């Protein structure tokens, strides 16, 4: 609902959604080809699930 | 600044917090 949402806000006024109390898997971010760029900087991508 | 949110005589109800 934050990645497949219909409308987003601008870059100067961006939407801030606090995600907590759930399961962070991120595998849909690795396998899906709908993304053009996917870069993790502070943490290795595979050590998240 | 919300960090969590959840939404679901005759009687004696005891509680411990």
């Amino acid at each position: 609902e934050v990645f497949n949402a219909t409308r987003f806000a601008s870059v100067y006024a961006w939407n801030r959604k606090r995600i907590s109390n759930c399961v962070a898997d991120y595998s849909v971010l690795y396998n899906s080809a709908s993304f053009s760029t996917f870069k993790c900087y502070g943490v290795s991508p595979t050590k998240l699930n | 600044n919300c960090t969590f949110e959840y939404v679901s005589f005759k009687n004696l109800r005891e509680f411990v917090f």
